[PDB]
Order: structure tokens, then C-alpha cells, then sequence
């Protein structure tokens, strides 16, 4: 599975002939992202969504080498001896390194708490869509207390979720716990 | 066709960049990879030959040729000779034989300049014995990362054994998790073990009555001699820029009052500084939390850093 | 992911001499080729090893 | 206390194994072997055409000159029969696509049988660990008597 | 509203509606997809077993690259714009492929898609494989809606 | 055709060119500062500004320097870079998002070849060191094509053997040569084939040069002496091809005497005999058994090696029939000799 | 049906400069998917920082919250009778506003 | 305890046998089984060929002379006939291929389960030997009373 | 008595649940699938 | 009898406890390789230190293990046990 | 294409290629874009 998803994405580049290559993404229109979707929403489909904006192939690609990153370290975890746990870890370090940092929010935003009136204003609406569409055309060069009740974008959830299982599964190896938290020791 | 295999085509094609063309470093390359597996497939050939699982076998008359392994075994002092049972260190398959041939690729994938490199960042593997010790005992991973520690430290303290460096820990402020009191540690955790509960010190209310309570918070809770006099001494605003100075040594107050900052050096999580600081952002606003607000107010003239505490309590209904 | 070796591991946890010394170039190994260490020689990365 | 609690784990165990079961019923292997009997059965209407065509074209002479003619002339009897022979494979097919489905709904209802007896049984462990609980509270009862 | 018992009456198929410009990759498989041929779904079946070695794997692949070489070869031989005049609308091609006996592919192309010089990539459909018994002569073919 | 492209090493050398490709033109001077740390006390990140000092003049025309950064950050913060050396500091009240600069308001770019240190004040410090000064601009005398074919290396320059200069561009310079005429006698034929190596590379007027990229033309000769391959279909049965000197059986007839062996069972076609079934000569020829003497170091050298030759079958040529290796005892070497 | 691919292209624009500044995937350096800043600028311009601040699942301020359901629940329900009717949605519920 | 040892003894025995029939799944003859489903429905692109080759030959002329033709007009259409009944039996061939592989992947999860039965019974009586050893020495201290 | 009322709601499950299987004993699709065979087997008359 | 002996395997070797930099060390590797391209030719006739830090041959395991489960069935066979090693005789 | 400059170009980033005096005398979109801060390269086919 790892030869496969390398031929769309090594992370640790190409060799050819003896010469690491200048690429990373082996796939040439994910290296220029090139648009293949002019109307991605005319329907509910998540792959024309992708094939408009091809960053999603990527992000797509990327999580799959994430889900067998932590499937290799999952079945290196089961076989409960003492050197397969450490190639569980190498493999949930290495998923992590992929990752990096988990990022930080900061917790004060913009948001206050508007009332519900005041949230679902037809005139917040109708200024949010005539500056979008202002920025669209970069036209120009009421305003501050419309657009501030404006919800907020939010972090993907399942891409969340994998530093949420990458934390807990290195917790249950640096102590002496099983994959699923239960203690190897004896009390 | 001597050492170029083991080195890569790259490597190979710039030390023959300005000698040679392309097509004549591509021609010495691949004769030396098939160089590389002649040397491989005749040194194994003596290696199989000389078997003794297969010299008392009669009946497979597999004949050994003799020439080439008196040969071999004036150049490797008897290598052929000498076979060792699997799980032996000396083994070509041994994991001491895997990390030799691992240590001796890796070494080279940095500078030696660089800060990432590998006798750099680990001068003791270099050093290791690779004996039958080293890799049937078991011992603890902790212990041989404290050890790993230990002597980086003694090494930049300059201190005689590591007793002289927990000396050093019990006194030194300026980190997060410091003073660290061994001893003490040591001290209080076998009261701990000797004692569940403190209810021995609590039946006899004499011995209790001989130390302040101000210590027997030191029994339960960890509060290290030097964490003591961190917690009991005063602040004025006269002695505040030395004792600063003291508590946490070439930190700059500006760097050290940015949320950030404090969450990495008290090791604190996201909600645990918030009981302390509040929530505290990156842009204009800031809000109360647990109802109080710590404000920095920038006099605008001089410049010094004011910081406000507001601690509001609701005499009425807050609903 | 400096000193190759996990300090936040309970004692609990028991290894030998020479599978730390193993777990840590594997470790050094799998941060250098996948330049989240920069500046790996790329002669060496494109050896057979 | 600690023999219940085994029991505990092994009910456990067959109530998260059945109702993994239950809850993706079909697989994608089993979804894709259903699409390939539905479209094993989809072709009886390009195999009529296709043979009805070779009936008309085998129904003109083919032989010119001074012998003339060569028309097959059962070539539509001959192609009625290849249709009604290749229907009877696809009301096979047809057959085998609907009692698969149908043995993976039986299948479906025997987990869900099996996962409700796990269930019931770890419901009645967890009542004999509260009847275990009071009568080791009568034996601390009968330690202090 | 229209949208309404579909997507908006419910939070979670409103959820998962609106995130969906946003992170497709939590919907997107890699074993389905909306406009897959079926050249992929072939292939699909040719790895839909649990044992999938190497030479499995490039077997199935190799055989993918053949029917892949069918259509990327093939001939256009004629077309039809289905408006009056050349602008809007669509226009059907017929394809050849490189056999004899050769066999017949249609697909279409619509005009309103194209867009600053360029035709956008949805504007093409796939190559339909034909299924008549067809046998032009001179390859005096040509499609008409 | 030889392509310039000023895209760093992705890292901080490509947000260092992003910085020199959006602010400056081809031609201009800058500062690129290699050396870029996080300052272990001032900072909580682990991110990084990325520095180049703009000179004022050659190009881009400025009346005075600027300081080109890059950050990662998105809030707005103000970003002061403090040279402890000069004891002054470039600053920028509400840098922009991504990339923006901090003009110089004393136009001295000698206090920016020492340690700058660039703060936020928010959480990202950066030691700024190690400055090497470049010059973006390029010669056409020094764009170069370098050909080793055969004995004596050709170079051709973009000045004399390029029709349109390109344009001054970090993105691409394409420089497209005319017909350069190589002379390819000389060209040492090792199996027929040759190699002509052609090397694009190209250098900047303060003589760094700007990459390489490698290139192989094969060229491959026909031999007209040997004769072409022949397959034979002997009388005897045996199908062969005749290669220079050599006889190559194609076919078996194994099978056919197999029949005989296998009349019996399936111990008699798996036994010794049927696998000493032999098999028909390869055409006209003979066969004759060469015993090889003991080695000698007084005789034969200090070298094991022995070879075996043919010659005068089809061409007056030798060729080699058999190579080994001396022993203490006598070799016996049975061959087929061709005729 | 100008307007209609009007509302598409702002959709598309949006969220094409949203998904671009996720702290999420500017720390994993190897997907090496550049953030046009130019549209960042002029976005955080005009909506007041929007697109710097992310929040996590579960927070009342996401525009996938059911808070966020129910505005865009509550802004197309509420013009469903006219404001005479009884049955307008202020009339009775005048809490929800 | 006797009892109890074999009751341990059972366990155990169950444990093995489901443990090695779940980690050997599938048999060296298990899967020659599938690689030979797999090779007949691979054959569906060399038929095809050779049956538009047999269609293309079929409709030149064979009788020559005085009487001429001899050309079977509905080649093409009796071959695009065969390739599509016999693409029916490679749907069935591939799909009997895919429903075999799911039978045994339910099969190991069968024993998946019949082991996790196996093993929380003999954990269950080596509880059950604890509370044995522990009256043991209660009607120890029985006697020395 | 809480262990036999936990002990008598899951022989309750299994009574409903076999008792429904039983009833109600051959599908709509079952039944489908032996109407197909069915017809299969009528077509000796008309190829003949 | 068709295995023959066991072997018996000399405990103490050429092999002392190396450092890692010393058995990892590229002059070792270079002398060891020059070393086999000269016997493979047969040309000649620092060495003693080098070439001593080499890893040992080791014999196969799975034909070890023909020796070891072999010793045990007899040691099964020669008292009262089973194949599992369980007393056929009752106590 | 050169950078864009408010004094040569207008408010508006938008740029167009046409194309003239192929099959007809009239003029033809063959590419549209934005205009950048820095340059942009646009390999063309051009029919003739």
C-alpha cells in the first residue's frame, strides 16, 4: 500500500537514477494545480469539488498516508511484544512529524453574542455577498458592526481527530498501556 | 572499482564532476555495483562452503573448495572458521551487525557542522560497546534517558559527579519545572510509602506539633526547600527588578508576559493558564474569564507596562 | 526529537542498550529523509541503503 | 469479583464483535459482487438486438451470379432460440443476485440475534456483580460481628 | 426550501451539506466516485478480493492499461452540432477504434462550457461505447440528434 | 535551450527569492542572510521571519535600501529588526500579511552585514546572521553550454551563439542557442554506442554560479563487417543460431526421445538415463577435448586466468570459446568446435 | 441565473481563501499548498481579521455550529407569513428574536 | 481443582484451535481457488479479439467464379452477440470470485470470535482456580481450628 | 431477581425474534427468487 | 543420523566488544572489500586491527532448530511422555 | 505580460489576450487572466 500511495506522494521525494528529484507530488497537475472543474457546484458531489480546486486531491492523498501510517503503528501496537512497540512508535512519531504542530486558537475572537435578530440581519447578509463581490472584481479600496456577527471557519474535525488518536496512542505507549488503555502490568 | 559502490551515483558524479564526463562516471558506476555483487556472491560462496552444519552431513557431498578458503581465512584471521549460534552478538545477522550497518549510513546524512548531526547530538553512541550485554539486559528506558541527560549537563555545568549536579537543581530558579530538590523528593515520597494517608504523624499530634505546618504542606504537596523561599519572600516594587532578575535570570519581561511564552515555560496546558492569565488573544479585544481580567496598559508616555487585575463578584442575580 | 530517546516514557518501560541505540538512528533516520531536519546531504539520501 | 469481571469482558467482547457485524452489514466486496449479477442481467436487451440484427442480415442472399441465393432461412428461428436460451441464464443471474441479497439479510438478522444475546448477558453480569457486592458487604458484616 | 427535506430540515444533512465546499476530502473515496468510468470500475473488481499480492495488483493494472490504450486511441471519424448555428449547443463526435472489425465510440462536447478561448474539462463527456453491428463503407458515417 | 530559474530550496531559500522576485528586479544587489534561528529567550514560536536586504540603485531603481522579510504569521504585529551592531533598528508599524519591507532611512547597508535581530513582540524572534551579499545580474558571456564529445571539450556561450536575449526575469530566462556544430570524431565507440554529454550551466557576475543540469545524447554506430544473424535447421534436427562465430541451439529434441523413456513409468522418465538423452551437434564442426595443464607459477604467471580462443571460422577474428581459472590438477575441457 | 453563478463564484471565492489560511494545514510543509496572500489582504480587510480566526468543532462561533443552523434557519423561516398573520414567526415566538 | 484443570485444559484447547485457523486464514488451496476465478474472468478481452477477428474474415467473399459471395452479412452482429453473452459469464465468473473471498473473510471473523470465546473462558477459570485456592485455605484453617 | 428478569428480557428477544423468522418464513425477495427459477425452467417448450 | 552431530560452535572468537565507531568504521568496510576483490583475482600474496572487528558467520536457524525439536521428541520418546510433554503415566 | 501598475493599467487587474486576422478579420479571446506584482509567462499556441 505505501509503493502505491508513493506514486502520487512521496514525503520523502523521488530518486531517479541516483538523484533525489526536484519534486515532491509525482502527479504534474498537482504540482501546477490545474483546475479540471469549472462548475463544481452545480451538484453535491465532493469530487467535483476537488476537481475544481485540485489542493483536495492533496489533503486526500495526504490523509491516506496518515491512515496507514497509524494502521502500520496499530498493527505493530497488537502484537504486544517489547521491539513491536517500538515500531508502533516510530510509525505514530513519524505520523506526527507529518502533521507538525498541532495548531494553536486563540479563544478570544470577534465573536460576541449576538442576538438572533441581529445574527440572521438580511442587511448583514446583503454586505457580506456585495463585499465578496467587491473583492472578486477588486474594485473598491455599516461596516464594522455587520460583518463582525459573522460566524467564524473552523478547523476540519477528522483532520483533528488524527492528532487526537496520534496523542492518545503514544499516552498508552509511553506508559505501559495496552491499545486500548488497559494495563499490561499486573497489579 | 574500489569504494566508489558503496557511495551513490550523485556522490560519485561530483567527485569525477571535474575529471570526467558524465558517460565515462556512468560507465566506472555500474562496473562497480557489479563488482560490488562479485565480492558479495564469492564471499558468501566460501561462507556457505564452510558450514558446519554441513560438513557433518555426509550424504549431500557438497565439496568445499580449499584453495579459497585458506585464502580467506589469511586475509579475515580464520573468519570462515568461526560460526556462532543465532542471538550471539557477533553475528553478521545480530541486531549489533543491523545498527552497524545502520550507524555507519546515517552518520554521514548531515554535516558535520551541522547542529543535527549525529555524533552531535549523541556522542555516546560512538562509544558503545556493541557486547553480549549491551544486547541481551534489559533496563529501564527512563533511566538511560536521565543518564543521557545527566551527562550533557555535567558537561556544560562543568560539575565533578552527577550528586554535585542535583546539588545545582535543588538551587537553580529560572526554569519551569525547577528547583528540583532530589533528596527531598526522595525524602517525601517514602513518607508517602512508609505512611498512606499521614494518619501515623496525625495519631501522634507531638511530632506533628514539633514542625510548622507551613512543612507538612512539604509532605503532601511538593514544595522542594528552594520552592519554599520562592513562595515566603516579599515583593515591593523597589525589589521587584532584582528579585526579578533572581526568580527568572535574563528573561525579558515583555517576552515573559505574552501568553505563549508562559504556556511553554510553566509547561501549563490552554485552560490551566486561563485560571491564571484569562483569555488572552493576538488582536484588540480581550474578555473576562472566571471573572477576572488581566489587562497590560501601555502608559504611552514613558512606555512601562501597567498590568490591571479586575476581580468582579455579582452581589445580584447574574442571570 | 533531538536527543532520539523519550524522556516522557514511563519507568515502567524496559529496553536494551542496543535496541535504544537502534530505535534512535531509525528515529534520526526517518526525521533526515524527510527534510524535517533541513539541510540532509542529498548524496547520502540517494545511496541503496 | 474478579471471575465476573471476565465474564464481564467476554460478553463484551461478543457484543462489539456482533454489532460491528450488524451495523456494516454489506461490505464493499459484497456490494460489488450484487453490481456485477445486476449488470450480468442488464445485458438481455443488447444481446436481442444484436442477435435479431444477424437474423436480417443472414435473411438476404449472399451468393451472386449464375447461382444465386444463401439465405439462411431459419436465421430467425435460430435467433428467437438464442434469446430465449440466454434469457434463461439471465433469470439465473437474476435468481443468484436476489438470493444473495437475501442470505446477507439472514446473515444480518443472525448478528443481530447473536449481539442481542451478548447484550442480555452483559446485562445479567452487571446484576450478579451488584449481588456479589452485597454479599461481600454481609461478609464485612459477619468480619465485624 | 426546495432544498428543504433533502438537505436543510435536519442539522446533520445541513452539516454535512455546507462543509462540504469546504473539506470534500472527508467525503471523498477512493473507491467511488460520480463520473467514473468504467474502466475504474473494472479495475475495482479485478482488486475486490482479500488476497492482493504485488503481481495481483499489477496485473489488475496492466489489464486497466489496456482498455486504457483502447480509448486513447481511438479515431474520430465524424460529428454533429445539435444547434443551428456553431455557438451553443452540443456537438456529438464518433470515434474508431484501432481493430478490425473495428468497433464505434460516441461522445459529446458542449459549446456553452467553452470559456475564454478553452474549452473547461466538463465540458467533454465520455467515450460511449456503441454497440451496433456497424460496418460503414469509406467510414461515410455520421451521427444526428 | 537553457533555462535560469531563481526559485530557492523550498524552505527559507524560497521565501528569500519570493521576496527578491516581488521587490527587486534581475540585476539588482541584495543581502540574502543564510543563517536564520529561532532566539531561544525572545521568541514562543518556532517560526521564523526570512530577511533580504535590498540595496538601493542598480535596477529596481530606490533611492534608499529596504529590508525585504517574509512572515508566517497572520495577526497584525509591527516588526522591528534591531542590529545591535549599528545600535539602530529597521522598522515596519503594521507589516502586512506574508511579505512586506522595512525602508532604510540612513542609507548605509554596511551596519546589515552583522547580527540583526528581528522581534515581533508577540511571540517570534529571529537571529538573523550569516549575510552573503549577491548580485542577480547575468552575463550572457557566462551562460554556457560545455559539450565533451569524445577527446576535446567544445564551449559555447549564450554572447556569441544566442539570436534574441531573454528578457531580465527570477521566474525564467530561456536562452535558445543556435546550431552548434560538434565535431563527433573522436567520439570513443565502447559497444558500438557512444555519448555525447551536453552541460547547461551558467554563472552570475559575482561569480556564483547558478546550477547545472546534464544532458546525454546517445550515439550509437552500425557496424558493417559482421554478418547478419542466420538461423539453421540442421538435418540432424538441431535448429541453431549463428551468431559472428558461435552456434546457439534454439530447439530441443529431447522430447522426442523422451517417448521411448516414458513407455516404462514415472521412475524411468525421472531417472539418470533419461537425463544423459543427448541432444544433436550444431551443424558442421566437431568435437575435442582440451586438457588444461596444472598451474605454474613459472609458466603461466602469477595470475590464474586462462582463456580459450577460436579463430579462423567465419572471419580471420578471434574469439573467445572459454575462460577459466588454473587449478593443481588437469582441466578437461570438452567443446564443440564449429567448422 | 446571472445572479444565481454570481452566488456560486462568491461561494467559491470565499471559501477558496478559507480553506488556503487553515492552521491546519500550514504546518504540515510537505502538501506545499501556497496561500495566495493578495486575496488574504483584501479579505481580512473587508471582514475584520474572519479568515485568522478558526475555531474548533463544537464552539458556538463556527459557521457549522447549530448555531449557525439555526440563523440561517431563522433568516429564511421568518418571512414565511406575512407580519400581520398570526401565525408570523415574531408574532408567536417573540422570544426568538 | 481436578475440574476445574480440565475445564482449563478445554479452553486452552479451543483457543489454539481457533487461533491457528484465524491466523492462517486462507489455505494454500483457498487461494488457488480465487487466482483461477480470477483467471477466468480475465479472458474477456482476448475473446473479444478473436472474435472480431472471425467476424472480419467472415465477410469477404468465399465462392469465387461464375457464382460469387458467400459473405455471412450478420458476422458482426453474431459477434457483438457472443462477447456480450459471454461477458455474462465473466460477471457471474467475477462476482462468484468476489462472494467467495467475503465468505471467508466472515468466516475468519467467525473464528475471530470463537477465539476472543475461547480465551475469556480460560482467563474466567483462572479466576475461577484463584477463588478455588482461597477456600482451599479456608478449609485448611478449618482443620487446624 | 434482577439477574433472572435480565435473564428473562433476553429469552424474550430470542423468542420474538425466532418467532418472526419463523411467521413470516420466506421473503418477498425469496419468494422473487424462486419465481425467476421458475420461469427459467418454462422456456423447454418455446426453444424447442 | 542423516543431520549427523550437532555442531559444536567455539565460544571464544575473534570477537571482542567493539565501539560502534570502531565496527561501523569506513576504513574497515574499504579494507574489507579491497580485501575480497584481491582473492577473487588472486593477485597479491592497518590488516591485523581492521579486518578483526568484522561480524562472524552464523549458522542457519531453521537447520538448527531440525537439531533442537528432534532432541526434544527423543527426550519425549525416552521418558514416559507425550509429544506436548505431558506424563502419559498417572500420578 | 509586465506587472501590474495603477498608472498604466487602471483600478482593474483584469487582463485579456486577443487574437486577429486568423480565419476572420474579427477579434478573438484566446486567454484571460489577473494581473500580478510580478511578471507572467504565457505559452500560447497561435493557429495559423
Amino acid at each position: 500500500a505505501n509503493r502505491w500511495l508513493k506514486y502520487v506522494w512521496s514525503p520523502s521525494g523521488y530518486i531517479v537514477h541516483g538523484q533525489i528529484q526536484n519534486y515532491q507530488w509525482n502527479v504534474r497537475p498537482l504540482l501546477e494545480d490545474t483546475s479540471w472543474n469549472s462548475d463544481p457546484l452545480d451538484s453535491v458531489d465532493p469530487d467535483a469539488v476537488a476537481q475544481h480546486d485540485p489542493m483536495h486531491y492533496k489533503v486526500s492523498t495526504f490523509m491516506r498516508t496518515l491512515d496507514l501510517l497509524i494502521a502500520r503503528g496499530d498493527h505493530a501496537y497488537r502484537q504486544l511484544e517489547r521491539d513491536t512497540l517500538n515500531e508502533a512508535k516510530m510509525w505514530y512519531m513519524q505520523a506526527l512529524h507529518l502533521l507538525g504542530d498541532k495548531p494553536y486558537l486563540p479563544l478570544s475572537t470577534t465573536w460576541s453574542d449576538p442576538r438572533l435578530d441581529r445574527a440572521a440581519d438580511i442587511t448583514t447578509q446583503n454586505a457580506h455577498d456585495s463585499a465578496i463581490v467587491a473583492l472578486r472584481q477588486n474594485i473598491p479600496t455599516r461596516s464594522a458592526n455587520t460583518l463582525t456577527d459573522l460566524f467564524l471557519p473552523q478547523i476540519n474535525e477528522v483532520m483533528m481527530n488524527y492528532w487526537q488518536t496520534l496523542a492518545q496512542r503514544v499516552y498508552n505507549l509511553r506508559h505501559n498501556l495496552s491499545i486500548d488503555g488497559q494495563p499490561l502490568y499486573l497489579p | 572499482l574500489t569504494d566508489i559502490s558503496h557511495s551513490s551515483f550523485n556522490e560519485f558524479r561530483q567527485q569525477v564532476s571535474e575529471h570526467l564526463s558524465w558517460s565515462e562516471t556512468h560507465d566506472l558506476y555500474h562496473d562497480a555495483q557489479q563488482a560490488q555483487k562479485d565480492n558479495r556472491l564469492y564471499e558468501a560462496r566460501i561462507l556457505k562452503r564452510a558450514n558446519p552444519q554441513l560438513q557433518n552431513a555426509v550424504h549431500l557431498a557438497i565439496l568445499a573448495p580449499n584453495a579459497e578458503l585458506i585464502g580467506y581465512n589469511n586475509q579475515f584471521s580464520g573468519r570462515a572458521s568461526q560460526y556462532v549460534a543465532p542471538g550471539t552478538v557477533s553475528s553478521m545477522f545480530s541486531p549489533a551487525a543491523y545498527l552497524t550497518e545502520l550507524y555507519r549510513e546515517a552518520r554521514n546524512l548531515h554535516a558535520s557542522d551541522s547542529v543535527y548531526y549525529l555524533d552531535t547530538r549523541r556522542p555516546d553512541l560512538k562509544s558503545m560497546a556493541l557486547s553480549q550485554q549491551n544486547m541481551d539486559i534489559e533496563l529501564s528506558t527512563l533511566s538511560l534517558s536521565n543518564e543521557l541527560l545527566l551527562e550533557s549537563i555535567k558537561t556544560e555545568s562543568k560539575l565533578e559527579n552527577y550528586t554535585k549536579v542535583m546539588e545545582m537543581l535543588s538551587t537553580f530558579r529560572p526554569s519551569g519545572a525547577t528547583p528540583y530538590h532530589d533528596a527531598y523528593e526522595n525524602v517525601r515520597e517514602v513518607i508517602q510509602l512508609q505512611d498512606p494517608g499521614l494518619e501515623q504523624l496525625n495519631a501522634s499530634p507531638a511530632i506533628a506539633g514539633l514542625m510548622h505546618q507551613a512543612s507538612l504542606l512539604g509532605i503532601n504537596a511538593s514544595i522542594s526547600p528552594e520552592l519554599f523561599n520562592i513562595l515566603t519572600e516579599e515583593i515591593t516594587e523597589g525589589n521587584a527588578e532584582e528579585l526579578y532578575k533572581k526568580n527568572f535570570g535574563n528573561i525579558e519581561p515583555a517576552s515573559l508576559a505574552m501568553p505563549e511564552y508562559l504556556k511553554r515555560y510553566y509547561n501549563l496546558s490552554d485552560e490551566e493558564l486561563s485560571q491564571f492569565i484569562g483569555k488572552a488573544s493576538n488582536f484588540g479585544q480581550q474578555e473576562y474569564s472566571n471573572n477576572q481580567l488581566i489587562t497590560p496598559v501601555v502608559n504611552s508616555s514613558d512606555g512601562t507596562v501597567k498590568v490591571y487585575r479586575i476581580t468582579r463578584e455579582y452581589t445580584t442575580n447574574a442571570y | 526529537q533531538y536527543l532520539l530517546i523519550d524522556n516522557q516514557v514511563s519507568a515502567a518501560i524496559k529496553t536494551t542498550r542496543i535496541a535504544e541505540a537502534i530505535a534512535s538512528i531509525q528515529l534520526y533516520v526517518n526525521r533526515a529523509l524527510e527534510n524535517v531536519e533541513e539541510n540532509a546531504n542529498s548524496g547520502v539520501i540517494s545511496r541503496q541503503f | 469479583k474478579t471471575v465476573l469481571e471476565k465474564s464481564k469482558a467476554g460478553a463484551q467482547s461478543r457484543f462489539d464483535s456482533y454489532g460491528k457485524l450488524y451495523d456494516e452489514n454489506i461490505n464493499a466486496g459484497e456490494n460489488q459482487a450484487m453490481t456485477l449479477r445486476a449488470s450480468a442481467a442488464g445485458l438481455t436487451t443488447a444481446v436481442q438486438a444484436s442477435r435479431l440484427a444477424g437474423a436480417a442480415a443472414d435473411l438476404v442472399p449472399n451468393i451472386f451470379g449464375f447461382a444465386g441465393g444463401g439465405s439462411r432461412w431459419g436465421a430467425i428461428a435460430e435467433a428467437t432460440g438464442y434469446v430465449m436460451e440466454f434469457s434463461a441464464n439471465v433469470m439465473n443471474t437474476e435468481a443468484d443476485k436476489i438470493s444473495q441479497s437475501e442470505t446477507y439479510r439472514r446473515r444480518r438478522q443472525e448478528w443481530e440475534i447473536q449481539r442481542n444475546n451478548a447484550e442480555a448477558e452483559l446485562k445479567q453480569i452487571d446484576a450478579q456483580l451488584k449481588s456479589l457486592a452485597v454479599r461481600r458487604e454481609a461478609a464485612v458484616l459477619q468480619k465485624t460481628s | 426550501f426546495i432544498d428543504w427535506d433533502k438537505y436543510n430540515k435536519r442539522y446533520s444533512t445541513w452539516a454535512g451539506v455546507s462543509q462540504l465546499v469546504y473539506y470534500p476530502e472527508n467525503y471523498i473515496d477512493p473507491t467511488m466516485r460520480i463520473g467514473q468510468t468504467k474502466m475504474m470500475d473494472a479495475l475495482l473488481q479485478s482488486v475486490s478480493q482479500s488476497q492482493l499480492n504485488a503481481d495481483t495488483v499489477e496485473d489488475a493494472f496492466m489489464s486497466y492499461l489496456t482498455s486504457f490504450e483502447q480509448v486513447a486511441n481511438l479515431k474520430v471519424i465524424s460529428a454533429y452540432h445539435d444547434n443551428i448555428n456553431n455557438d451553443q449547443g452540443l456537438t456529438y463526435f464518433i470515434g474508431l477504434s484501432e481493430t478490425d472489425a473495428g468497433e464505434y465510440y460516441w461522445r459529446s462536447v458542449d459549446h456553452s462550457k467553452f470559456n475564454d478561448g478553452k474549452f473547461a474539462a466538463n465540458a467533454w463527456s465520455e467515450w460511449h461505447k456503441i454497440d451496433c453491428p456497424i460496418n460503414p463503407y469509406k467510414s461515410t458515417i455520421r451521427p444526428v440528434i | 535551450k537553457l533555462r535560469i530559474i531563481h526559485n530557492g530550496y523550498e524552505g527559507q531559500k524560497r521565501n528569500q527569492c519570493n521576496l527578491m522576485n516581488k521587490y527587486g528586479k534581475l540585476g539588482d544587489k541584495f543581502i540574502v542572510y543564510t543563517s536564520l534561528g529561532v532566539n531561544p529567550n525572545n521568541s514562543s514560536n518556532k517560526l521564523m521571519f526570512y530577511p533580504v536586504y535590498q540595496y538601493s540603485g542598480n535596477t529596481s531603481g530606490l533611492n534608499q535600501g529596504r529590508l525585504l522579510f517574509h512572515r508566517d504569521t497572520t495577526y497584525p504585529s509591527k516588526v522591528e529588526a534591531w542590529i545591535p551592531g549599528a545600535k539602530r533598528s529597521l522598522t515596519n508599524q503594521n507589516a502586512a500579511i506574508g511579505d512586506d519591507y522595512a525602508t532604510d532611512s540612513l542609507n548605509k547597508p554596511d551596519d546589515l552585514k552583522q547580527y540583526i535581530f528581528m522581534t515581533d513582540s508577540k511571540g517570534t524572534a529571529t537571529d538573523v546572521s550569516g549575510p552573503v551579499e549577491i548580485n542577480t545580474a547575468i552575463s550572457p558571456a557566462k551562460v554556457q553550454i560545455i559539450v565533451k564529445a569524445g577527446g576535446k571539450e567544445q564551449t559555447f556561450t549564450a554572447d556569441k551563439d544566442v539570436s534574441i536575449q531573454p528578457s531580465p526575469s527570477f521566474d525564467e530566462m530561456n536562452y535558445q542557442f543556435n546550431a552548434l556544430e560538434i565535431d563527433g570524431s573522436g567520439l570513443n565507440f565502447i559497444n558500438n554506442s557512444a555519448s555525447i554529454d551536453v552541460t547547461f550551466t551558467a554563472f552570475a557576475e559575482d561569480g556564483r554560479k547558478l546550477g547545472y543540469e546534464s544532458f546525454s545524447i546517445p550515439v550509437t554506430l552500425k557496424v558493417s563487417t559482421d554478418n547478419a544473424l542466420t538461423l539453421h535447421h540442421n538435418e540432424n534436427g538441431a535448429q541453431y543460431m549463428q551468431w559472428q562465430s558461435y552456434r546457439t541451439r534454439l530447439n530441443t529434441l529431447f522430447a522426442r526421445q523422451l517417448v521411448a523413456r516414458a513407455t516404462t513409468g514415472i521412475d524411468t522418465i525421472l531417472s539418470m538415463e533419461t537425463q544423459n538423452i543427448q541432444e544433436p551437434q550444431l551443424g558442421k564442426g566437431f568435437y575435442a577435448t582440451f586438457v588444461i595443464p596444472p598451474y605454474n607459477l613459472s609458466t603461466h604467471g602469477d595470475e590464474r586466468w586462462f582463456k580459450l580462443y577460436i579463430k579462423h571460422v567465419v572471419d580471420n577474428n578471434s574469439h573467445i570459446i572459454y575462460s577459466g581459472q588454473l587449478t593443481d590438477t588437469n582441466i578437461n575441457i570438452t567443446l564443440f568446435i564449429p567448422l
